[PDB]
């Protein structure tokens, strides 16, 4: 099995920047590299073949080069439409494997989350279990962290975390973490707080409530 | 014209099988080699199968082998993949491509060009959970939801089966500063997103606002209505 | 095209191994189950073996490894051993070809293949013209003249030199290629009859460009004699020729210089009596020629003396003059006075009748060359015969002297260097065997050229001289071509071991071969189709119509 590193997993960038995608080979796959891009939900599309030869209708800031083991995507000035995830391929041996793949994340400054919390709904509760949900808003980098903390206690392995694609107009991410139990486990614990560890904060931003329906 | 369409992609259990076609047009299928590739919901592609002309060259990615069967029908242009024994693993987006090769008659040589043309790709989703509405709880703005002259609100859309859902806030009059986030799968089996909106702090009290859950798998519309809690 | 015709042969051999293996039994044991693998028929075979059949029969070189075979290993497991992407795996080393898929790129492809049809069209329009040269000069009513005969086997040599590159194309159009990538991959395996036809072509086209040289050095000796006066000298030298010492003749005497004695009586220290004094002094053409010119003036002292002979004289021109005076020099004022009835006709301008009267008489008997020579500068009254005199060396010059350097060249690439088609960059005989004698052949051509100049002036400032004369017309497309081909092949051949194929060199290539390409016909327009005298013949052939 040859295995496809691709380096970097994520890198940022902004409109004009030279971009270099790269990707190793654990073993000689010769020139036999293709190079793809896959846009959100749609089929990915191949633009380098044979390592660098061009494909037909791709802008010429797409380049390939590369032999044997060390393979090089690189966009001269990245406009907005190639801020989306790339893979090599390799076609030198079953099975045919892929690289991890890179997202190509639109650059800017750095932008703490505005942090909100939000108490369980009557009407879920009356069901049987308490879902609460805690929003890190418009923030970046990506790269955030939610401690939930009950009755001043850590909190793992009972909460689940989701995060938007890059905004669009202003760049920034949001995530929630919802932080799941039992109505009977909720109704135990006074003090429901959720810690936000982010690098433009000096200081975590604490957002918590004590089943105070308010 | 050169295209492939895909289709038999469905919601299937543990255990059971399904067939998935891909159904080229616009090119002569004889003379091409062709594959599967998947890509599971978070994760990258993955290759799963091939299959050229003759057919004895046949291959498989080990986690499908003896599971897993392509075939084609050169009258029919397709070609098709009899997954069995699926297992949630197998939960991913299939796309077919072709690949073109050349032999050298002069040599006995073989060259390979890679997987130029692509599908569509068409979704396959095994779970044991059978299709269920979203019940929709309120997020409810309260003084831990305020920052500054700045509230945040949302829904829930919780427990529902299969994707998707789509979210709408005053049924299509606010679009500003609304945040659906991705669907996140429970240990349940059940799916739960939440769709949040921040507005003006002054604004409570004066608007109403009230989410519009969607979910056509089960024939299901909700609108809630958000109301700010006190004490 | 080529590939074509083995796409089907190779398909045969399928459909061949898909019928002979369907009537084989099922084995009762685990096999490596029987296939075609697209290059051979494999039958079942055991697992932990390598198999092994004959080199398939399609392959184009079938013969030269019929006895060889191929192998294939069927592996533990049951199933054969494939290669990297799954597909068939086998050792056919030995089957392989004795050749290379040479790898050439989409845009360098395509731009080769379009400065091929520039220089196939150009030879084959040089061939058209020179062939219709050859149509209009030996089927018509210049049948027999002797200044065409040169032109003829000029056009005769380009024509050889133009029909050798064609048949060399077409057995390189033979190679089999294929597109492979963006790449075109041309193999250089040529079949033994390919290989034997465009060998010989390379000889014919070796020995046409030194006969091309050799044909245009002839075309240029041509001028320099035709156009030195011309005189009794040369006249009496191409009858009888040059000496320094002394030797016998009929009558036993001192014959010496050109037909002067010395002497009465057969002794040697008393010829020397007037050897001492026509010089005054203590043998060459600065010193020996006062000899000749003391008897042409005695030839023309003694027939102005003579009555019979004096007004025949006085009523000839120039150049029949010189012809009577050679008489004169031959057999004497008496001898000559005796052809009284042929001496009557050239006195009164009748010259076809005296030309048979003095082929009749038993001086055309005793000498049948020389009088043949005289009679026809009577006949004609141009200095023709002695032109023509010199046309059999010009054969072996224009021929045979190729011959002599290539022909044993196609021996020496034969027995130590043997290519398919010799094109070859080595530069051990391509210099030495081939280039030498074009380049001696251009070495002479200037010191000619430069005597033709000299030789022209001293024409033009005579009375010898008109402008709309063919002797000057002539040394319009001679002394054009000497200038175009001596510099064109020199700077050829001093830069052509200076890039290493290339992209400026291959530039290079087909600036030059592409005239080289017109070069026969330029030859066939200039000499041919320019010129006056075949103009009007075509004027009174067409309208006669
Ligand atoms: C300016 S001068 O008057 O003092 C003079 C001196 C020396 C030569 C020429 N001329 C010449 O160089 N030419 C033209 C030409 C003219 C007449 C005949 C011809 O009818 N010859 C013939 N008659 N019978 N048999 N042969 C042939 C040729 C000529 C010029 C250029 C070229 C090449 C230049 C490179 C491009 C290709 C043509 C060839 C010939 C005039
Ligand atoms: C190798 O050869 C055997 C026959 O010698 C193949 O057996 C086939 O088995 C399938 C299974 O039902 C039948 O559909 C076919 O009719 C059999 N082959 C015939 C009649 O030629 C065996 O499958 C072969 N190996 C592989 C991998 O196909
Ligand atoms: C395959 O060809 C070989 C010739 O290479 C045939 O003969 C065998 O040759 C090997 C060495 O090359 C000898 O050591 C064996 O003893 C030979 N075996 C014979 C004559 O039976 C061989 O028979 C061929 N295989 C078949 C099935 O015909
Ligand atoms: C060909 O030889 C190899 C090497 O001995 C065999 O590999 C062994 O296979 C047997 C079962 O047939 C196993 O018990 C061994 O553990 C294997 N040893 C290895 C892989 O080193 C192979 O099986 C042989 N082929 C056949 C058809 O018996
Ligand atoms: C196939 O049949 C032909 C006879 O038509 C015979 O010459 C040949 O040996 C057979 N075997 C193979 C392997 O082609």
């Amino acid at each position: 099995d040859i295995q496809m590193t691709q380096s970097p997993s994520s890198l940022s960038a902004s409109v004009g920047d030279r971009v270099t995608i790269t990707c190793r080979a654990s073993q000689g796959i010769r020139n036999d590299l293709g190079w793809y891009q896959q846009k959100p939900g749609k089929a990915p599309k191949r633009l380098i073949y044979a390592a660098s030869s061009l494909e037909s209708g791709v802008p010429s800031r797409f380049s390939g080069s590369g032999s044997g083991t060390e393979f090089t995507l690189t966009i001269s000035s990245v406009q907005p439409e190639d801020f989306v995830t790339y893979y090599c391929l390799q076609h030198n041996s079953n099975p045919l494997t892929f690289g991890g793949g890179t997202k190509v994340e639109i650059k800017r400054t750095v932008a703490a989350p505005s942090v909100f919390i939000f108490p369980p709904s009557d009407e879920q509760l009356k069901s049987g279990t308490a879902s609460v949900v805690c929003l890190l808003n418009n923030f970046y980098p990506r790269e955030a962290k939610v401690q939930w903390k009950v009755d001043n206690a850590l909190q793992s392995g009972n909460s689940q975390e989701s995060v938007t694609e890059q905004d669009s107009k202003d760049s920034t991410y949001s995530l929630s973490s919802t932080l799941t139990l039992s109505k009977a486990d909720y109704e135990k614990h006074k003090v429901y707080a959720c810690e936000v560890t982010h690098q433009g904060l000096s200081s975590p931003v604490t957002k918590s409530f004590n089943r105070g329906e308010c | 014209q050169v295209q492939l369409v895909e289709s038999g992609g469905g919601v299937v259990q543990p255990g059971r099988s399904l067939r998935l076609s891909c159904a080229a047009s616009g090119f002569t299928f004889s003379s091409y080699g062709m594959h599967w590739v998947r890509q599971a919901p978070g994760k990258g592609l993955e290759w799963v199968a091939v299959m050229y002309y003759d057919g004895s060259n046949k291959d498989y990615v080990d986690s499908v082998k003896g599971r897993f069967t392509i075939s084609r029908d050169n009258s029919k242009n397709t070609l098709y993949l009899q997954m069995n024994r699926l297992r949630a693993e197998d939960t991913a987006v299939y796309y077919c491509a072709r690949e073109k090769d050349h032999y050298d008659i002069l040599t006995g040589y073989n060259y390979y060009y890679g997987l130029d043309v692509w599908g569509q790709g068409t979704t396959v989703t095994v779970s044991s959970a059978s299709t269920k509405g979203p019940s929709v709880f309120p997020l409810a703005p309260s003084s831990k939801s305020t920052s500054g002259g700045t509230a945040a609100l949302g829904c829930l859309v919780k427990d529902y089966f299969p994707e998707p859902v789509t979210v709408s806030w005053n049924s299509g009059a606010l679009t500003s500063g609304v945040h659906t986030f991705p669907a996140v799968l429970q240990s349940s089996g059940l799916y739960s997103l939440s769709s949040v909106v921040t507005v003006p702090s002054s604004s409570l009290g004066t608007q109403t606002y009230i989410c519009n859950v969607n979910h056509k798998p089960s024939n299901t519309k909700v609108d809630k209505k958000v109301e700010p809690k006190s004490c | 095209q080529v590939m074509d015709f083995l796409f089907e042969k190779w398909k045969l051999y399928g459909d061949q191994c898909h019928h002979n293996l369907s009537l084989l039994p099922p084995p009762t044991e685990l096999v490596c189950n029987r296939t075609f693998d697209k290059y051979s028929c494999w039958p079942d075979t055991p697992a932990n073996t390598t198999a092994n059949i004959s080199c398939p029969w399609y392959l184009p070189w079938h013969h030269k490894v019929q006895h060889r075979f191929v192998f294939k290993r069927c592996g533990p497991d049951g199933q054969w051993v494939r290669g990297p992407r799954g597909q068939p795996w086998r050792d056919a080393s030995q089957c392989q070809m004795d050749g290379e898929e040479i790898e050439v790129q989409k845009e360098v492809a395509k731009m080769y293949s379009s400065f091929q049809v520039m220089y196939t069209v150009g030879y084959s329009l040089s061939l058209g013209a020179l062939l219709l040269a050859l149509a209009i000069l030996g089927g018509l009513s210049k049948l027999h003249c002797t200044r065409n005969a040169i032109h003829a086997n000029l056009f005769a040599s380009f024509v050889l030199k133009a029909s050798s590159v064609l048949v060399i194309d077409g057995l390189l159009r033979t190679r089999y290629s294929q597109k492979i990538g963006d790449d075109l991959s041309v193999s250089t395996w040529l079949s033994d009859g390919a290989v034997a036809g465009c060998r010989v072509a390379a000889v014919f086209m070796q020995y046409g460009i030194v006969a091309n040289y050799c044909w245009l050095l002839v075309e240029g000796l041509y001028l320099h004699n035709l156009l030195g006066l011309a005189n009794i000298f040369e006249m009496l030298r191409i009858d009888e020729g040059l000496r320094l010492k002394i030797y016998k003749d009929t009558e036993g005497y001192y014959t010496i210089g050109i037909g002067h004695l010395l002497t009465k009586s057969p002794s040697l220290n008393a010829a020397k009596s007037e050897l001492d004094k026509a010089i005054g002094r203590n043998i060459t053409k600065d010193e020996a020629e006062k000899l000749f010119n003391q008897d042409v003036d005695a030839a023309v002292r003694g027939i102005l003396r003579n009555a019979k002979l004096k007004p025949v004289y006085d009523s000839l021109d120039a150049v029949r003059r010189a012809a009577l005076i050679n008489m004169v020099f031959q057999m004497g004022e008496t001898g000559v006075a005796g052809f009284t009835n042929s001496l009557r006709m050239l006195q009164q301008k009748r010259w076809d009748e005296a030309a048979v009267n003095l082929a009749k008489s038993r001086w055309y008997n005793q000498t049948p060359n020389r009088a043949k020579r005289v009679i026809t500068t009577f006949r004609t009254g141009t200095w023709d015969a002695y032109e023509r005199s010199f046309f059999s060396l010009y054969l072996g010059i224009g021929w045979g002297a190729p011959m002599l350097f290539v022909v044993p060249w196609a021996v020496v690439k034969c027995l130590f260097e043997n290519v398919q088609c010799w094109t070859s960059n080595d530069n051990m005989g391509f210099w030495w065997i081939l280039r030498f004698p074009v380049f001696l052949a251009i070495l002479i051509n200037f010191f000619i050229f430069v005597r033709i100049v000299q030789l022209l002036v001293a024409k033009l400032r005579a009375r010898q001289m008109h402008h709309t004369d063919y002797k000057f017309r002539l040394a319009k497309s001679t002394l054009t071509l000497i200038p175009l081909l001596g510099v064109h092949e020199v700077v050829f051949a001093f830069v052509t071991d200076e890039h290493a194929q290339g992209t400026l060199r291959s530039a290079k290539l087909f600036f030059d071969l592409f005239l080289s390409s017109f070069q026969g016909l330029l030859v066939a327009v200039l000499y041919c189709f320019l010129n006056k005298e075949v103009q009007s013949e075509l004027r009174r052939r067409w309208h006669r119509w």
